RNA sequence: CAAGACGGACCAGAGCGAAAGCAUUUGCCAAGAAUGUUUUCAUUAAUCAAGAACGAAAGUCGGAGGUUCGAAGACGAUCAGAUACCGUCGUAGUUCCGACCAUAAACGAUGCCGACCGGCGAUGCGGCGGCGUUAUUCCCAUGACCCGCCGGGCAGCUUCCGG
């Protein structure tokens, strides 16, 4: 019997305290794996018992508890439970141009917009998930709606304005046979 | 051909799961890492420069050594993830995690699984200019 | 065509005397095919061991570098090589709201093995404490460290590497110095996060052989 | 053996355990999960319908007033306790049970009240969620007569009797160890863990103070002589102004003032449910958000969301370019 | 607001204000009788003193100089004057 | 193994500096604000034509060195008409020393000194008053927290002060 370890930072403990029924019930219901929090390690413990049904499904439940920590809701990360071909893909927001200080800021606010609204805009359109840590940008979904909403995110932090990024996503979301 | 080890006893190896930006290596090695047991690329797999960072690709990759470190008697493998790093972004692609997955999936117990990529304690400068990187 | 895998041989790797489990693993050896030889070539690998695997009891975020030093007919004898935190433990002990405390010294053990010592530390916020952020000044930073490099040279120069190795398995050195600290600025997450190996004396046989046994 | 909501509500299949079963018409009435309603139009009918006359309810009340418990209690509670009680007078002797009861203890230790003990997952230094738990991580679990009651109220008030309870378990409960709420303002203590103004001063001063009560009848209450818990750091801040109007939200001072109408749109409040049997047929593995409504360029939020973010002081420092709603 | 007597304050407010902010400049040091606890001699040192004094007749040290006011050595006594 | 570069995460609406700017350890060197003082001098001050030090990046002279990046430049793609974008290589430069230059959205698009006119609590440093927890109950002071108060700071919230 392997297990698996994934570490929950301070500000992640509460939203695992809240959510810890939906979490765990998942786990154990039907993929039936053993689960745990450590306090003194600060970690989610998955383990394979003899009630296993197959192989592979404590990664499954690995990505989810992991989606779950990096800030993802409990029902989008239960996706990647039942969902084969979904990925987690992240970057800093750094990594494309080198902002220091209040222009870096200025970028975190054009992945938001306006009360989170260009946000969920690509949301409609990418059809992913984007979780915007306070320097990191993490996208759930489907590998070309990845690369599709990573286009989107790095052409919002080089300068551009939100309604070209719209237009640009929606002919290339035309074009994907969507 | 292979060790002679009870059935009871799994015999290690460390695979070197490297996804960069272009494609995904599955480099399979001794304890050591100093010899090599296999490894296929993306491109040895999809025969298109397009799909060759595809989760397609890296699945094909990851069963191909599964299959080969059957064939040569390793039943269970440590994982050492791994992105481009340096310069460059940190955080592993989906085709490490497709890699991962498709051995998981393939009849391997996992050990450690463990991200070596390599972060600079203070970088050089970046490959792209001021003006940014990726469209 | 012809199989690479047939001339190879499997050697035991094991691991010397101050941990419970001794067989580290098996390792992949090319055959002495005349000019080159087989025992030679594998003398030089460093085997990168979690200390999970090392004690049944023990805390799985250290890893161990071993390298092999002799051949004893489908054995390979190891000698220890370094010490370090595994990285998810290391990125996880670093929050914000805290100050970080770095040290390192080169010391020299009795037997002639110079050493790097690398030791980091955080800042505590206590159990009755209001205040966001447990920030030391730059004195007490200092007075920390120096009292770190104090602590950990005077525990590496009067031992061997036995001792020493046994000692960076619970991290004695570690908890000495939460306790030692106490007095200027409360110590949460101190260890000694990276041991190297700088200079090695003559190689020996028989201290490969209490080394292991 | 009497029902409470709580049997219905959890699924009990314990008909066959007891041969009292006894209901109120207003606790099968006021149930408003379909499934349990459903439920109940398929069950075996050997429950029957039964009211209290009213002694038995007066003196329920002035107990129920006596134990600290009549503001945490409905009058349905009152009507189920009342019939446990006038059924075990009607069958077994009465002098067995005690009244007015005993004086609480105090032992307080230094432990936060935000200690996550006694949660199934949570582990200290094994504490494991298995397949072979899931069936009886309820509750602490440990002849005739019975309930199938979960809230906490009735049974601190019936253990102060000298009852035995019984839950949907087999076998009856000794000890029930539980938080409460208590005012350090006027120090009424309220068992219902949802609300956050006390019921007596009307100030936002309830404080978790854990509670034990035993089968004999003794209740002792456990605080925390933590000083963390009492400082009054982040309370003092200047308030704006009261504005009124269909957009205006006030800082919430009063259990009882008049909010205006700001809902989500029932497409916002739409959370993806991943397990029906129709979802991959779904072009998206996530439900569409909401940019079009007027609610969403209003910036309204759920009310569970966001609940970190007050409970940061006011006078605080937040980053330089957000703004906090 | 609007009502205060500026002529006769509490004595809590005006300990409480800055000494140059009081109605009258009055400082808030004094000069403390310190006996050692060693000989008999009366010593009159200022609580605020730079420097560190000597008893006279035994050469013992009373006090040390601190950001603010100088702590004693453990064992002397001191009284305040007038 | 060597070379040159850079000091991440800790790193904050935190600190320091006249500004430009400033983050690996240790040592040496001279500076400095603030606070504390029943210390000393006693108007010695403020703002300043002329004059004078410093002044990002880029650039120019001499020397050294060139890891990465990289204007120019050479290729490859891309099209009714593309010669900017994109990819590979890459020179000056980017690094150090000594000389020049004195320009930036060199920003708070807000001269400096002084006085008065609402409120609130966080933070940085210094000082003061304290019942308590901790350095395994510390034998006494002292460090880490906790509650206030004062002074100078970086900022914030609130207000129908008045504009
Ligand atoms: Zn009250």
């Amino acid at each position: 019997e392997e297990t698996r370890k994934i570490p929950v930072p301070a500000n992640r403990y509460t939203p695992l305290k809240e959510n810890w029924m939906k979490i765990f019930t998942p786990i154990v219901e039907h993929l039936g794996l053993q689960i745990r929090f450590n306090l003194k390690s600060r970690n989610v413990e998955i383990r394979t018992c003899k009630e296993t049904k197959d192989v592979s499904a404590l990664t499954k439940a690995a990505d989810f508890v992991k989606a779950f920590i990096l800030g993802f809701q409990v029902e989008d990360a239960l996706a990647l439970i039942r969902l084969d071909d979904l990925f987690l893909e992240s970057f800093e927001i750094t990594d494309v141009k080198p902002l220091k200080g209040d222009h870096l800021s200025r970028a975190i606010g054009r992945i938001a917009g306006k009360g989170g609204k260009t946000k969920f805009t690509i949301e409609n359109v990418t059809r992913t998930r984007i979780v915007l840590a306070d320097v990191k940008v993490h996208i759930l979904g489907s590998f070309q709606n990845i690369k599709m909403a990573r286009t989107a995110i790095c052409n919002l932090i080089l300068g551009n304005p939100p309604s070209k990024v719209y237009g640009n996503i929606r002919a290339v979301a035309s074009r994907s046979a969507d | 051909l292979g060790p002679q080890v009870a059935e009871g006893e799994n015999v290690f190896g460390v695979c070197h799961i490297f996804a960069s930006f272009n494609d995904t290596f599955v480099h399979v090695t001794d304890l050591s890492g100093k010899e090599t047991i296999c490894r296929v690329t993306g491109g040895m797999k999809v025969k298109a420069d397009r799909d060759e960072s595809s989760p397609y690709a890296a699945m094909l990759a990851a069963q191909d050594v599964a299959q080969r470190c059957k064939e040569l008697g390793i039943t269970a493998l440590h994982i050492k993830l791994r992105a481009t790093g340096g310069n460059r972004t940190k955080t592993p692609g989906p085709g490490a995690q497709s890699a991962l997955r498709a051995l998981a999936r393939s009849g391997m117990k996992i050990g450690r699984i463990e991200d070596v990529t390599p972060i600079p304690s203070d970088s050089t400068r970046r490959k792209g200019g001021r003006r940014g990187r990726r469209l | 065509v012809v199989d690479p895998f047939s001339k190879k041989d499997w050697y035991d790797v094991k691991a010397p005397a101050m941990f419970n489990i001794r067989n580290i693993g098996k390792t992949l050896v090319t055959r002495t095919q005349g000019t080159k030889i087989a025992s030679d070539g594998l003398k030089g690998r460093v085997f990168e061991v979690s200390l999970a695997d090392l004690q049944n009891d023990e805390v799985a975020f250290r890893k161990f570098k071993l390298i092999t030093e002799d051949v004893q007919g489908k054995n390979c004898l190891t000698n220890f090589h370094g010490m370090d935190l595994t990285r998810d433990k290391m990125c996880s002990m670093v929050k914000k709201w805290q100050t970080m405390i770095e040290a390192h010294v080169d010391v020299k053990t009795t037997d002639g093995y110079l050493l790097r010592l690398f030791c980091v530390g955080f800042t505590k916020k206590r159990n009755n404490q209001i205040r966001k952020t447990s920030y030391a000044q730059h004195q007490q930073v200092r007075q920390i460290r120096k009292k770190m490099m104090e602590i950990m040279t005077r525990e590496v120069q009067t031992n061997d590497l036995k001792e020493v190795v046994n000692k960076l398995i619970p991290d004695s050195i570690g908890k000495d110095i939460e306790k030692a600290c106490q007095s200027i600025y409360p110590l949460h997450d101190v260890f000694v996060r990276k041991v190297k190996m700088l200079k090695k004396p003559k190689f020996e046989l028989g201290k490969l052989m209490e080394l292991h046994g | 053996v009497v029902a409470d909501a709580g049997a219905f509500l959890r699924h009990a299949a314990l008909q066959d355990i007891g041969k009292n079963i006894y209901t109120i018409r207003e606790v099968v009435t006021e149930i408003r999960d379909k499934a349990t309603r459903r439920r109940l139009a398929v069950l075996p009918y050997e429950l029957r319908f039964k009211e209290p006359l009213p002694e038995y309810v007066r003196l329920v009340t002035e107990f129920s007033k006596k134990t600290g418990d009549y503001p945490s209690l409905s009058a349905t509670d009152i009507q189920v306790l009342a019939l446990t009680y006038q059924l075990e007078a009607e069958f077994v002797g009465v002098s067995h049970l005690k009244q007015e009861p005993q004086k609480v203890k105090v032992s307080s230790s230094i432990q936060h009240p935000e200690t996550p003990l006694h949660i199934s997952g949570f582990h200290l230094p094994g504490g494991w969620i298995t397949p072979s738990n899931i069936k009886q991580i309820q509750q602490e679990l440990e002849v005739r007569v019975g309930c199938l009651t979960t809230d906490f109220a009735m049974q601190n008030v019936l253990l102060q009797m000298g009852l035995h309870v019984l839950a949907v378990n087999g076998m009856l409960i000794r000890e029930a160890r539980s938080y409460i709420l208590r005012c350090h303002g006027c120090f009424k203590t309220t068992s219902d863990m949802s609300r956050v103004f006390c019921s007596h001063c009307g100030n936002k001063t309830l404080k978790k103070v854990s509670v034990t009560v035993s089968d004999d009848g003794t209740l002792h209450m456990h605080f925390s002589r933590n000083p963390k818990v009492l400082n009054p750091r982040g309370l003092r801040y200047s308030l704006p102004t009261p504005k009124g109007g269909k957009y205006a939200i006030n800082p919430h001072l009063t259990e009882d003032q008049r909010f205006p109408q700001l809902r989500l749109s029932q497409k916002a409040r739409q959370k993806t449910n991943v397990f029906a049997p129709d979802y991959i047929a779904g072009v998206s593995p996530f439900v569409e958000n909401d940019i079009s409504s007027r609610s969403a360029t209003l910036q309204v939020r759920d009310s569970t969301l966001g609940a970190g973010r007050r409970r940061l002081n006011p006078n605080a420092s937040r980053k330089k370019f957000v703004k906090k709603r | 607001p609007l009502a205060k007597d500026l002529l006769h304050p509490s004595p809590e407010e005006e300990k409480r204000k800055h000494k140059k902010k009081r109605l009258v400049q009055s400082p808030n040091s004094y000069f403390m009788d310190v006996k050692c606890p060693g000989c008999y001699k009366i010593t009159t040192v200022f609580s605020h003193a730079q420097t560190v004094v000597l008893c006279v007749g035994c050469s013992t040290v009373l006090c040390q100089p601190t950001g603010g006011k100088a702590r004693l050595t453990e064992g002397c006594s001191f009284r305040r004057k007038q």
